[PDB]
């Protein structure tokens, strides 16, 4: 409440606020490969080059 | 306490059966008395024991007022006690009254007791920018000091009357008046409150000086700083984890 509690004679509060600059997780060294894989036969290959979402191979080939 | 047979029985006579005698009350209307009594009845106490009026505030120090006339009654339950005080002031009430210039007679719930936390006059407290000025008004509003400073007036216009005709000087009146009050000024603190409340004041100046024209007349000007009482405090707790870097520091 912004109205704030009425102050007593012995108001103890306990500060729990902490400032600081957040961390940054490392960057995985990405490796792009470009070659004719589908020969023009894939969902992302049949689409225009202006919109081809790059894959990731999170799982495996 | 109103009159019941099982509670506060009327002390009958040695044959006239009277102890079986009730009264008629319920909510809140059976005789009251102003807190001012116990307030003054503590100033008296704070005089026979100590000598000045520091001993009229707080629990450990002055106003405690032990053993009050509570009340109990059996409506349907089992003797539900009734707090001795008119009103059960909370904590911030004790303070939020002191600023209005009032003296709250706060009670300890169930304990059947009380205590005067604040003893302020009706004088405005002001605020001011300059710190000194702000502190002045805080001590002047405080009744307990004006009780003490008053006791110096009862010394001057009372005792110095004896040497009204004696030949005295600027340096002699500063002696008689100071040599007295000197036994009541200290800086060191004594164990326990009572053993220290013997000393109300902290330090005093007494600069008297003769005036032109009137040869046998003078004009004093004292100034007393009383031992400032506790009044409250804020507190911020926190887990620093920077105090002992030997446990959280990089180097390990």
């Amino acid at each position: 409440a912004k109205n704030k509690i009425p102050n007593s004679r012995l108001m103890i509060n306990y500060e729990t606020n902490v400032d600081g600059v957040l961390k940054k997780k490392e960057l995985p060294y990405r490796v792009l490969v470009v070659g004719d894989l589908s020969k023009g036969r894939s969902v992302d290959a049949k689409k225009e080059f202006a919109d081809r979402e790059v894959r990731r191979v999170n799982n495996g080939v | 306490q109103p009159y019941n047979p099982e509670n506060n029985p009327v002390q009958y006579k040695l044959m006239e059966g009277f102890n079986e005698f009730v009264d008629y009350d319920k909510n809140e209307s059976y005789l009251w008395g102003p807190a001012s009594i116990h307030l003054v009845k503590n100033m008296m106490r704070s005089y026979d024991k100590t000598r000045w009026f520091q001993y009229i505030r707080g629990v450990e120090s002055g106003g405690y007022v032990k053993n009050l006339v509570a009340c109990v009654y059996d409506n349907k339950g089992i003797l539900e006690t009734k707090s001795p005080l008119n009103v059960l002031f909370a904590d911030y009430m004790e303070l939020s009254l002191a600023n209005i210039g009032l003296i709250p007679f706060v009670s300890e719930k169930g304990t059947s007791n009380a205590c005067f936390f604040s003893v302020n006059s009706a004088k405005k407290v002001e605020e001011f920018v300059d710190g000194f000025d702000s502190a002045n008004s805080r001590l002047i509003a405080n009744l307990s000091y004006t009780m003490c400073i008053s006791r110096i007036s009862h010394y001057i216009k009372c005792v110095i009357r004896d040497k009204i005709g004696s030949i005295v000087d600027v340096e002699s009146i500063q002696k008689i008046l100071s040599d007295w009050i000197s036994e009541f000024v200290t800086t060191v603190y004594q164990p326990t409150p009572l053993e220290m409340a013997r000393y109300p004041f902290r330090n005093v100046s007494i600069e008297v000086k003769t005036i032109p024209g009137k040869p046998g007349w003078y004009s004093c000007k004292i100034n007393v700083i009383p031992h400032i009482q506790f009044e409250g405090m804020n507190t911020t707790m926190t887990i620093d984890t920077r105090l002992e870097p030997e446990l959280f520091g990089t180097n390990n």
